[PDB]
């Protein structure tokens, strides 16, 4: 049978008899409710259930349903704009159908409506007799004005088509394609159906060779991603994380995004909630909702805490099903420290050996093999495409501690960390990344990119780097030497580490010259003002050697004009004024500039 | 509907064992069900049934175990879970624990019965805090203020006066009265001592405020059940009083440290492993399901606040019970052995408290539009006071300079006009705000520069 | 010597944590003191 | 943790002999 | 100064403690005629045992819920001696009932040894062969136990519903 | 790395996308030089063999096995018959097709060459059309398209062109422009047929019936600034072409001089 | 941090906590000021202002006077005095003579075997009284020609000093509270011209 | 070469059998077959964590950090499958790499290969801050058998004697720079200026060489010898007069 039953209860554990076929890990729906649970052993023809949900009220004799299915998601027409919990359950039609505030214990409703119609495209030379494979395409679904959702056949399924369906409108429960392999048919509909611990397989894992861009002038030039990148930020209150959720959301070169709440206070995720529906961005010169492109993972510190832990699997196996299709992904992780806390709950629950601060043995290896998922790949099936998926996970230490056994692993396995700084959200200097404790480990990956489209780049973020590195270090001499004794190459350099410094690494994200900053824009920028320090450290130090020397005071008195139109270079307006206009007026202030020091010289 | 069905009584008592009776031949037992007991003398108890097992249930008696035998004692299973009666009647009403009347009133007239383990609010339906919580003291409302649909703990320690400060809030807290009978409390208290619960019920009375107020009393020496029913019987009223009548209500919660360390126990009556520092590893998930019955929600003119009220063992921030309690609260206000030494009160130390939603609580049409820059700038200036006074007796007073002098004069008159304050001296958030800039009068205009030029035109100038 | 030598306890905890604030808190003293010698002596220095 | 487990074990195994001996009884 | 400005605080402290003991004085009004309720009712009930057709179709009901809560091989019903022949009949019509639906064999007693108090309005109790458990099926615990639960629809029929009171949910 | 029962099920899969891909291109057996690259594959299309029969033998190693020479020959085949779906009424050349095919096999890396560049940006801009409603911006891009794909089918992708190039940069610079902006719309869309070659830009490229649209818009936007009725009246004399031509937008463009001075 | 003492301090209105520095440096009785605490100070405010009237606000200051001198005294530790207020050093030393000759008591003679509350409130009330004679004299004095110290005061007030210091030598078993006040009320009276003269 | 490979998306469990397949690989064609073999293996930390995650599946005792109570016994039977054997002309050299957990090198995991392993090369953090390659600290670092691979007829006469006072130097160098952090240059004596220059030159010179630069023996005893000259004789007090008298002069 099916159906199992209760033996036992203690606590949100439960004991069923007649379970003799129940594999490990199949969930369950135990009692007259229905509420969700795993199975976590077996012994003779019994099971231990460990329930998700609360167990008061549960009767021995109850009836325990056995699905035949471990924890996965139902991937198909319907996830754009959607909101789920760590558990896949639909959010907003819950609250829809019940005209409740409340989540009903053992909700039953499916994550895919199936009761929404399709239009719906097949591949026009697929017939009956047609070979396909696992990843294959056989049509389309327009879901949106923006997502194109690609119906692809499942991995381990194969064969001979048997029937194809026409071009119409069909439910997600309508059989849309037909196959036979060895003489088994195998009907398939919209949705399929995939365990949320299982790596989406692929044809190739690939090298991450292109900019995950974002419209930040510091990320973009100083501490680069790619896309199938991994990036770690600090999660903490007043640093500003809203700078990287909004930056990709709206202007990264991402595909579709999915971001994961994986047990974050109710109000936080309130807020998350609220403010993601109101976020627009223009397409093909029309305003578009990033709802459209986007699918929101939200988790409260009250929900279930397999939902908690289940959250960033759920999350990256959307993901994947994305790439699948040949989109690029970016996914967001609210903070894996609430995660990781999940986890450790769930080993206390289970009397595991307490290891690391009392995390499980595993946690480590957990976080591994979830960034692993990370990745350009060229995707199964026969119409050639390649995807990618880029995860960036928030993490907390505590007090700032880098030692935590969730930090620590994150910043061993990350390849970029992005130091957002409440010192520099205090200074009003936003976006608020620190440029010393900040890094990439993908700059020798992309020098083959900067050297095909812009050549120059590569050594003006090397001098870059090397003049607020000096500015640090010359800090510490100008509280001894009291800034007037200084040498006039170090005067050039503190006062060109503040034109970087106000003027490239800051960027006022509700102005709309500078909301996104274009790649072009930001080497333009910064070819400028590295070409007035080399010329300024050349008239320096070809006079100051044994001539009546140039100061950094007559280089000011002779130049502030220059000076200002370096200031203003970030006022330009990437949509006002034409990438050939901008670089036109850039151009400009280089003649300027070497016109000004030739008559300085 | 309703259960209808006969009882069954049983005579079949296997075993007892601490606080726990076991039975067999029980009819398809239901977990978490209430029964009673009937002892040998006919005396009665009650208990629920903690686990099941085939034929077999065990219960965990509320009151002792004591006097129970295997021949003579029954047990009535009355067939459900517990469930509270809850009315907008239980405002001016005093219960115990189990929601029992201890006031000479009569028994509550339900308007309905609620499961007390409640269902978690949907994140879809919770809309973000908004308006100020007025509790009249300066301390919280001009530089911690608390929104409507907020949490924040209060953090103390044993013997300092965390009580008086609760006691206060409950008789003063509020709406702003702006330019309301829609504001009610509920007010918890776990393991109290009889001196401390003789206090509560006494000065809500003499100060005459209870008819916004339901009160429920745990005792030290009340059965350690009801003090893990007493924050669930709580907040289920405020849930009826929120999302029913469309109130605004204040809950109070006091001791989170007492109802943990009874939550250990009945983890340890389970026959559980003790967890990290010997609290459950399930704690995070207990305190959250507590603190998570909170906030607005959309369609329904009604809120949750909750004021989470801690002792901390060694003053020590970094124990499970506050360091959880930090992770799912959004702030804190500090309460700090020093102050209440030097006999200020209320003794809140500012500079390590914190509200992370006040800039949402404030402002034009919520407070007043200086409130965020006196407040910013009453900070800045207490900090720099506590800094010059540190080098007062390293450097010698005449080695300070003019300003110095300033944040040293600043510095007292804060401490003895802004946060002393009398246990009967209710100050709305305007009197706080014009005691506020008193204070900031002491210094040059030009020193304020946490203030807007457009602030110090309106209100740095004294007026008739 | 790397450690104080004080045996495991959250009574010792509660001592190295007293004397880290000690040690914190006396540094802050010297500095300003430092500062305020220094002031004097670049103050004379000019006479 | 460690000496608190292995004396549940003990405990379940002495458990399971009583019942295996009422079987027998 | 300080004194002066409380003044409207002390007269609202007397205002509001006589209101909320107004209220206290109504709720217990409100209390003494949920107690005449319940009196009528079981006042009532006592006249329907005096019919002793309803009451046969009653003790029918009430020894057949007794013998579905027990499920025993062998089981004893407990009556008022008076209405033993009443019970004897329900016990008669109910045996062949419990076997088709429980498919079990089994032996209902009747107590003739010992007799339910004349004190009790009517009905019944059932215990299992060593009477070490039993399901309790007189009038007074059915009343006691569906008065209970129907409190909400009776505070709501007899005194109104609650104005302030708009979701349900 | 695929297990083996994936691998092979991939490599019958992707055997039978190559004869999909090329019963699409080619129906005919026209394209004799690449189908005698293909054979080897195709040999396996010639026949029934069910699936099941490939698998065996892809087992065997009869079939062509490797997944990456696959993947080379069917991303070749695929990125040719995206050009010729893409460029929909007009017609390559035979000769110019298997001239595309060869200079796309010489190629090291398909995914990073300008010929894959080339067929985004055409797609780009050609499935924002498959949907769009009549509007200035709209009926631009629908000229510049045609014109782009009637210059792809007589040059090829493989080659640079500046007209293609500038038509390129033209039509995704107007695709990306607001949808208010009808004045800049107009203006980058005049400023285009000011530096075509020809004095009629579609001819023959576009239905007579939207060049007499395109006409029409014209006049309807410039009609609201004339104040002088005999320049209205002179203005309206226009609409008696049905070809847009350079002498039509500065016919136009005079007639607005005329009302600049008069004013 | 003991489960014993953390279960007990959950419950107990009054704690009377040890200092080892105290017992070690064999002051008796060994109880720390500064976290021992009395939740029944409310209670007993009403017995206070119907029997003594004085008390509550000497003992107010008593506490304000010893939290000061442990603020104090983690500083001179680092810099030596010398930067020392008069008004601090003033604090200080009554700090140490409440310390020594108030707060300390020998259980095992006859005159302090038991101090009666009478004997307690007058040693407090002119020790309190000192304080704030001392610390006028002081801060009324700055901004002067002539200007008042510590040591000045303590130069001139040798003998009170002396008779503060002894107040705890009156045994109540000989000496009836007649007695005992008339003598501290004259030392009040020996303060108060005392500091007139000055 | 011959590579085993399991990933971090691989099975946790093969991670105990896979050094246990390289090393019977390694024995055949060293014992067998008479090669020259070299073992690399690669976060033997993995490999730890493993048998940590196997051996708390199964309640077994815990020893520091809660790693398996037998780990010693364990890795002894993985890194003892090493060495010459007597009448066969073939060798396994075994390479293991870890990752020190928080760089704390006595956490289980390094500390009991330690005592296992004929030494260790260890790789610091704050010379891989300060661009230094390789990153390699000599002090933490140990040869077992280097006292007995070195010398006349093997390498060189005065290479023990240079290698011991290039650790007597570096060591008082780091010496001298955390005092000076304490006093201040100003308080330093001319023998402290030489340990610090000693210091400053040694990691420049002896140290840094860049990933294809591949120097003899002879030449790093020739920069050896450049950095000890720095000193008077007289204060190279590990080395013996007739080390001196013929290798110091040049």
């Amino acid at each position: 049978s099916t159906f199992g039953y209760v033996h036992g209860v203690s606590g949100p554990v439960v004991t069923a008899c007649d379970m003799a076929g129940a594999a490990m890990y199949e969930l369950v729906r135990v009692g007259h409710s229905e509420l969700v649970g795993e199975i976590i052993r077996l012994e003779g023809d019994m099971a231990t259930i460990q329930v998700y949900e609360e167990t008061s009220g549960v009767s021995v004799g109850d009836p325990v349903l056995r699905t035949g299915k471990p924890l996965s998601v139902e991937l198909g027409p319907g996830i754009m704009g959607a909101i789920f919990d760590g558990i896949q359950r639909p959010l907003s039609d819950i609250s829809s159908q019940t005209q409740s505030i409340y989540i009903p214990r053992g909700v039953n409703v499916s994550a895919l409506s199936r009761d929404i119609k399709w239009e719906f495209i097949p591949s026009k030379n697929l017939r009956v007799g047609s070979h396909i494979t696992g990843g294959d395409i056989y049509g389309i679904v327009n879901e949106n004005s923006l997502i194109k959702h690609k119906i692809m056949l499942p991995p381990r399924s194969r064969g001979s088509v048997t029937y194809i369906a026409p071009p119409g409108n069909y439910d997600a429960s309508d059989v849309v394609l037909e196959l036979e392999f060895e003489g088994v048919k195998e009907k398939l509909s919209m949705v399929q159906v995939w365990p949320v611990r299982q790596v989406r397989p692929v044809t190739e894992k690939l090298p991450a060779n292109h900019p995950l861009l974002t419209g930040q002038r510091v990320l973009d030039a100083l501490f680069p991603c790619v896309q199938g990148g991994t990036t770690a930020i600090p999660g903490a209150f007043g640093c500003g994380k809203t700078v990287i959720s909004q930056s990709l959301s709206k202007y990264s070169n991402s595909d579709v995004i999915i971001y994961v709440g994986c047990g974050e206070r109710g109000n936080e995720m309130s807020e998350v909630l609220r403010d993601f529906p109101e976020l627009t961005m223009e397409v093909d010169g029309k305003v578009e909702s990033i709802m459209k492109r986007t699918a929101l993972v939200a988790n409260t510190s009250n929900m279930p805490v397999a939902a908690r832990e289940a959250s960033i699997y759920t999350g990256i196996t959307l993901s994947e099903y994305f790439r699948d299709m040949g989109y690029h992904v970016s996914m967001m992780a609210d903070s894996t420290s609430r995660w990781a806390e999940a986890l450790r709950e769930i080993s206390g629950r289970l009397a595991e050996m307490p290891a690391d601060s009392g995390y499980p043995a595993y946690l480590g290896a957990r976080l591994a093999s979830f960034y692993e998922r990370a990745g350009r790949v060229k995707c199964l099936g026969n119409p050639e495409r390649e995807g990618s998926v880029s995860i960036v996970g928030a993490v907390s230490p505590p007090g700032g501690d880098f030692s935590d056994p969730v930090t620590s692993a994150t910043l061993g396995i990350v390849q970029v960390f992005w130091g957002l700084d409440k010192k520099l959200a205090q200074r009003k200097h936003f976006p608020s990344v620190n440029w010393l404790i900040s890094y990439s480990k993908y700059m020798r990956a992309l020098d083959e990119y900067y050297d095909k489209h812009f050549t120059e780049f590569v050594p003006l973020r090397t001098k870059a780097k090397e003049i607020l590195q000096e500015e640090e270090d010359l800090a510490e001499i100008v509280q001894l030497v009291g800034k007037a004794s200084l040498a006039e190459t170090d005067k050039i350099t503190l006062e060109v580490a503040k034109l970087i410094k106000d003027d490239f690494l800051q960027q006022n994200g509700y102005t709309p010259y500078d909301r996104f900053c274009p790649f072009y824009k930001t080497v333009g920028m910064l070819s400028n003002m590295i070409s007035f320090y080399d010329m300024a450290r050349r008239a320096v130090e070809t006079t100051a050697q044994s001539d009546n020397k140039i100061t950094w005071s007559i280089i000011r008195e002779h130049m502030g004009e220059i000076l200002y139109k370096l200031s203003s270079m970030k006022f330009k307006d990437p949509v006002k004024d034409g990438e050939a206009k901008i670089k036109a007026d850039y151009a400009q202030l280089l003649e300027d500039m070497q016109n000004a020091f030739r008559s300085l010289e | 509907n309703y259960l209808s069905q006969p009882r069954l009584t049983y005579k079949t008592v296997s075993g007892v064992n601490g606080p726990l009776v076991i039975l067999d031949h029980v009819k398809f037992p239901r977990y978490a069900e209430i029964v009673h007991l009937t002892l040998p003398d006919g005396t009665k108890r009650s208990g629920q049934v903690l686990e099941v097992s085939g034929s077999k249930a065990v219960v965990q008696v509320f009151e002792g175990t004591s006097g129970i035998d295997a021949k003579k004692t029954s047990c009535e299973f009355t067939g459900d879970i517990l469930r509270t009666p809850v009315s907008e009647d239980m405002l001016g009403r005093v219960f115990n624990g189990s929601g029992k009347p201890i006031d000479r009133g009569p028994v509550v007239l339900a308007e309905d019965f609620l499961d007390i383990m409640g269902q978690p609010i949907n994140p879809q339906c919770r809309i973000y805090p908004e308006e100020m919580i007025q509790t009249g003291i300066s301390a919280i409302d001009g530089m911690n203020s608390i929104a409507r649909g907020q949490k924040i703990p209060i953090f103390s320690a044993a013997g300092l006066p965390h009580n008086e400060i609760a006691a206060q809030i409950c008789r003063q807290a509020g709406l702003v009265k702006k330019s309301e009978e829609n504001f009610a409390i509920v007010f918890a208290a776990m393991g109290v001592n009889m001196e401390t619960a003789r206090f509560f019920k006494s000065d809500f009375e003499e100060n005459g405020s209870m008819d916004n107020v339901c009160l429920f009393l745990n005792l030290a020496n009340d059965p350690t059940i009801e003090r893990i029913i007493t924050p669930r019987l709580a907040l289920t009223t405020a849930e009826f009083l929120a999302y029913q009548c469309e109130k605004h209500v204040l809950v109070i919660l006091t001791d989170m440290s007492s109802y943990a360390e009874a939550l250990r126990e009945v983890s340890a009556a389970r026959e559980e492993v003790p967890g990290r520092r010997g609290f459950p590893g399930y704690m995070y998930t207990d305190l959250a399901t507590i603190y998570e019955r909170a906030g607005r929600v959309e369609g329904r003119n009604g809120s949750i606040t909750q004021i989470p009220i801690l002792t901390m063992p060694n003053d020590d921030i970094t124990h499970p019970i506050p360091d959880l309690t930090g992770y799912i609260t959004e702030g804190q206000i500090y309460v700090d052995r020093q102050l209440h030494n030097r006999q200020i009160y209320p003794p809140i130390n500012v500079l390590p408290s914190l509200s992370r939603l006040m800039k949402s609580a404030i402002g034009e049409g919520m407070t007043r539009k200086d409130h965020a820059d006196v407040s910013n700038q009453l900070y800045a200036c207490y900090a720099i006071g506590k800094d010059v006074q540190a080098m007062k007796a390293v450097v010698g007073e005449e080695a300070l300079t003019s300003d110095d002098l300033l944040y040293l004069e600043f510095l007292q008159k804060f401490e003895k006009n802004f946060i002393t304050q009398g246990p009967y001296e209710n100050r709305t958030v305007y009197e706080t705000l014009d005691i506020g800039w008193q204070l900031l009068r002491i210094f040059p205009k030009e020193m304020l520069k946490r203030i807007p030029q457009s602030t110090l035109s309106e209100f740095y100038p004294r007026d008739s | 010597k790397d450690r104080i030598e004080i045996f495991p306890s959250r009574m010792a905890q509660t001592i190295m944590k007293a004397r880290l604030k000690g040690a914190q808190t006396g540094r802050n003293l010297l500095k300003k003191k430092s500062d305020a010698l220094t002031l004097r002596f670049r103050q004379i220095l000019k006479k | 943790f460690y000496r608190l487990k292995k004396i549940q074990e003990k405990k379940k195994i002495i458990k399971e002999k009583s019942e295996k001996d009422l079987e027998r009884r | 100064e300080k004194k002066e400005k409380q003044i409207e605080q002390q007269k609202k402290i007397q205002m509001s403690n006589l209101m909320n003991q107004a209220r206290l004085k109504v709720l217990r009004a409100r209390d003494d005629l949920i107690t005449d309720l319940l009196n009528e009712a079981k006042q009532r009930l006592s006249k329907v045992v005096k019919d002793t057709t309803r009451y046969q179709v009653l003790l029918d009901g009430l020894v057949l819920q007794g013998l579905y809560q027990l499920l025993e091989p062998r089981m004893i019903v407990r009556c008022r001696k008076q209405d033993f022949p009443l019970v004897k009949a329900a016990v008669q019509k109910a045996i062949p009932m419990y076997k088709i639906a429980t498919k079990k064999d089994v032996d209902v007693q009747i107590d003739l040894e010992a007799y339910l108090p004349e004190d009790i309005a009517g009905g019944v109790e059932i215990y299992n062969g060593d009477r070490k458990i039993k399901v309790s099926n007189t009038l007074e615990s059915r009343l006691d136990l569906i008065a209970q639960q129907m409190m909400p629809e009776v505070r709501g029929a007899l005194f109104g519903a609650n104005a302030n009171r708009k979701f349900l949910d | 790395g695929l297990t083996s029962e994936q691998y092979h099920s991939q490599v019958v899969g992707k055997i039978g996308y190559i004869a999909r891909c090329m019963q699409t291109i080619d129906p005919e057996n026209n394209l004799k030089k690449i189908r005698e690259d293909y054979q080897d594959v195709l040999i396996w299309a010639e026949k029934n063999y069910r699936f099941e029969e490939i698998l065996e033998a892809s087992k065997s190693g009869k079939c062509p096995n490797d997944l990456d020479a696959l993947s080379r020959r069917s991303l070749i085949l695929q990125e040719l018959l995206r050009l010729v779906s893409s460029i929909s009424p007009f017609k390559m050349k035979l000769d110019l097709i298997e001239s595309q095919y060869e200079k796309m096999k010489q190629h090291v890396n398909l995914w990073k060459s300008d010929y894959h560049v080339k067929l985004n940006q055409l797609n780009q801009l050609t499935d924002y059309l498959k949907n769009a409603a009549p509007t200035p911006k709209n009926n631009f891009l629908r000229a510049m398209t045609s014109v782009l794909q009637m210059q792809i089918a007589q040059y090829g992708i493989t080659e640079d062109n500046e007209g293609i190039n500038q038509l390129f940069k033209l039509g995704l610079h107007l695709l990306a422009m607001a949808n208010e902006k009808i004045d800049e719309q107009y203006h980058l869309f005049k400023g285009y047929v000011k530096d075509q070659p020809e004095e009629s830009p579609f001819e023959g490229i576009l239905p007579a019936e939207d060049q007499k649209i395109l006409v029409k818009t014209m006049i309807d936007y410039a009609m609201p600034k004339l104040s002088s009725k005999v320049l209205q009246d002179k203005l309206s004399a226009l609409s008696s072409s049905d070809v847009l031509t350079k002498t039509l937008l500065d016919s136009i463009d005079r007639i607005v001089k005329e009302n600049e001075k008069l004013n």
